[PDB]
């Protein structure tokens, strides 16, 4: 059974950089593409950024574009995420997700997400 | 309707309707196939079955792959693919208006999705037409922009919702209008400023400034462009700001439409500023349409010190240089106009955070 | 930015009918596709049904097709989903999202969701 868990998140001053990781577990790493969403205050879920399988692409929400870089180690079964230029409204929930290829779910697994606040 | 590889008689719905070579092949035979073929043989050898007939195969074959093979078996069958014939992922479509998501590996710039058999741009998204072609994206989406009808009905409006206010403290942007309140109060970090000039509204007994005499009450602190003082200008002399340097602005349309946020127990709810619209403001309310030329004279960081009388000149040099102007011997009202004009505008400068 | 907020879940009888709706703002409605998806209890997250822009083209779920009903009034910014002839295994949490014009992924908002529980 899939099992995604996230770190690296904590309190960051604005401006700051930060690096979240997802360690997983319960499938293919290599054959699904990788995927981190959030959850600002009172939303729901925001797409950030999303890595194919073994990287050869990689997107990026266009508030994220330039500042966020996704990365992969498929040695290790882990996703990354470096963050830097951090603003306010980037304090969210952010959320590992294992990517699918069926229509409708760009990903159908996430796990617990770790928090990052952005202090102002 | 039979299986073309085992014989049994099933109907056409429920056996596997081979996009490639329109066989029709029973799901047992056709998960028995492409398994073996992968953990056993090389991918070249996916033929059919049946018959035994490229990367566009690869990716009408792919989505049923993805319905009738295991996971791990379509795990499988991407690394070969990958290791075998691309020397790289896949580049993996999603459909913005099915949803459907497909391997696109064809050179044109046009996908026609394999569900909803619609045509988009792969960069865009957006559904294709022929006045994309030979056009720049950028271009297209800002051509439909500029012939929606629902777009082009509300007016200026959109154009004070798109000169978003930032908070100069958290770099929160609002995609509103200013209005007639100066006063902002940001929810994401307290701070309260201007929403013209950026300055901050001191509480009681915070304000830095020299020579100031409201310490003691919430207030703030505006250059002579602001549209906090800009606001008690009639529409004609703003406007003649605009004539004398040649700018253009609206007087007709090309209750005020202009969205507000009002407070709401769920939350903010969205409604229109619905105030009147006097001819000649260009379908918006006073103080809207005045927000619309005080940003055209922001913008072209035009000096309304230039349509100062004497008087205006000496509130001016008494509130940004904190000295009584006095006039010298010899001097008609245009000279000592014409000195404390020029001394005003070295010294004192515009707004240095206006949104221009 | 954009929100998207659900209601109309609950605690329905087998056979019963229920009527989510999704509010949306801070975006044009009309110029984007909508959506509803579901994560039943301790599964992955399946697509239940899509609506065109305009409302002109539906797609569903072969599960749903005939027993759920989409629509979306773009003149008040709602997202709707008729659910009829309800089943144990409707059982979920009901997601509404917005479909998106960026590279790699069919949407780019989703919602907080509404639990539904057939009984
Ligand atoms: C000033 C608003 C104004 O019209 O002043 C009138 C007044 O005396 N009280 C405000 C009446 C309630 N309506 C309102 O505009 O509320 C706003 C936002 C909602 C709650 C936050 C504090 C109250 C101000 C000019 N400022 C604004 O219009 C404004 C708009 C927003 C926000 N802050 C503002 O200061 C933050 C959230 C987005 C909209
Ligand atoms: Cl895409
Ligand atoms: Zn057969
Ligand atoms: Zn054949
Ligand atoms: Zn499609
Ligand atoms: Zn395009
Ligand atoms: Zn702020
Ligand atoms: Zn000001
Ligand atoms: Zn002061
Ligand atoms: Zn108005």
């Amino acid at each position: 059974e899939v099992q995604l868990l996230e770190s690296g998140g904590g309190l960051v001053q604005p401006g700051g950089s930060l690096r979240l990781s997802c360690a997983a577990s319960g499938f293919t790493f290599r054959g699904y593409s990788m995927a981190w969403v959030r959850q600002a205050p009172g939303k729901g879920l925001e797409w950030v950024s999303t890595i194919s399988p073994i990287g050869t692409y990689t997107y990026y929400a266009d508030s994220v574009k330039g500042r966020f870089t996704i990365s992969r180690d498929n040695s290790k079964n882990t996703l990354y995420l470096q963050m830097n230029s951090l603003r306010a409204e980037d304090t969210a929930v952010y959320y590992c997700a294992k990517g699918s290829y069926s229509r409708g779910t760009p990903f159908d697994y996430w796990g617990q997400g770790t928090l990052v606040t952005v202090s102002s | 309707q039979e299986c073309a590889v085992c014989g049994w008689a099933l109907p056409h719905n429920r056996m596997q309707a081979l996009t490639s070579c329109e066989c029709t092949i029973c799901p047992d035979c056709f998960r028995q196939h492409f398994t073996i073929a992968l953990k056993e043989k090389h991918i070249t050898d996916m033929v059919c079955p049946a018959c035994g007939r490229l990367l566009s195969y690869f990716s009408t074959l792919d989505i049923q792959l993805r319905e009738s093979l295991e996971p791990d078996a379509y795990a499988l069958f991407h690394k070969k693919l990958t290791e075998g014939v691309l020397m790289r992922d896949p580049k993996f479509l999603w459909c913005a208006q099915c949803s459907f998501g497909f391997i696109y590996e064809r050179e044109q710039l046009e996908a026609t999705c394999p569900q909803c058999h619609q045509t988009f741009c792969v960069r865009c998204k957006r559904q294709w037409e022929e006045q994309h072609r030979g056009r720049s994206c950028e271009d297209f989406q800002n051509w439909k922009r500029m012939n929606d009808p629902e777009y082009q009905a509300q007016g200026l409006a959109m154009y004070l919702q798109e000169n978003g206010i930032d908070c100069p403290k958290c770099k929160f942007s609002y995609a509103l209008a200013r209005g007639g309140c100066m006063h902002f109060h940001c929810t994401q970090c307290r701070h309260q400023f201007c929403s013209g000039c950026y300055n901050a509204f001191y509480a009681k007994n915070k304000c830095p400034e020299p020579n100031c005499r409201v310490k003691k009450s919430l207030h703030g602190h505006h250059p002579r462009d602001c549209l906090f003082y800009l606001r008690d200008w009639t529409a004609l002399r703003l406007q003649k700001l605009l004539q004398d340097n040649n700018v253009m602005f609206n007087t007709e349309p090309p209750g005020c439409r202009v969205i507000e946020q009002k407070e709401v127990p769920n939350g903010l709810r969205d409604e229109a500023c619905g105030k009147e619209t006097p001819a000649g403001y260009a379908g918006l309310c006073q103080a809207h349409y005045k927000e619309y030329l005080v940003s055209l004279i922001n913008a072209h960081s035009l000096d309304p010190a230039t349509l100062y009388e004497v008087e205006e000149l000496e509130t001016a040099t008494e509130r940004y240089l904190h000295v009584r102007p006095q006039p010298l011997a010899g001097e008609d009202p245009p000279a000592y106009q014409a000195r404390l004009l020029q001394k005003l505008t070295e010294e004192v400068p515009l707004g240095q955070s206006i949104p221009r």
